[PDB]
C-alpha cells in the first residue's frame, strides 16, 4: 500500500519557544495643568 | 560516576489577572470660581481752577 506523511502520527523531537515581539506604543502629550490653567490660578492678573 | 537526571523545569507565571472598567481621574482645582457682577457707582470730580 501507499502513505502519504499526513496519514502517519507525528511526534516531535523539537522543544517549543514561543517569543512574540513587544508591541508598538504611542505616547500621547499628558499635562495636569497647562500652563494657561497655572496663569489662571492666580486671583489677579496685574496686566489685565 | 552517572549523569544528572532531568532536572525539574521552571513555570510560566498565571500571568497577572486585570479588571476591565472605566475611569475618571480627577485633580485638585486650581482654578478660581468664576461668575458674573455689575457695578454701579458715579465718578465725582471736583476741579478747582
Ligand atoms: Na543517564
Amino acid at each position: 500500500h501507499q502513505l502519504s506523511r499526513a496519514d502517519v502520527t507525528t511526534v516531535s523531537t523539537f522543544i517549543d519557544l514561543n517569543i512574540t515581539m513587544l508591541e508598538d506604543h504611542e505616547f500621547v502629550p499628558l499635562e495636569v495643568y497647562t500652563r494657561h490653567e497655572i496663569k489662571d490660578s492666580g486671583l489677579l492678573d496685574y496686566t489685565e | 560516576v552517572q549523569f544528572e537526571q532531568p532536572r525539574r523545569c521552571p513555570t510560566r507565571p498565571e500571568g497577572q489577572n486585570y479588571t476591565e472598567g472605566i475611569a475618571v481621574v480627577f485633580k485638585e482645582n486650581i482654578a478660581p470660581y468664576k461668575f458674573k457682577a455689575t457695578m454701579y457707582y458715579k465718578d465725582v470730580t471736583v476741579s478747582q481752577v
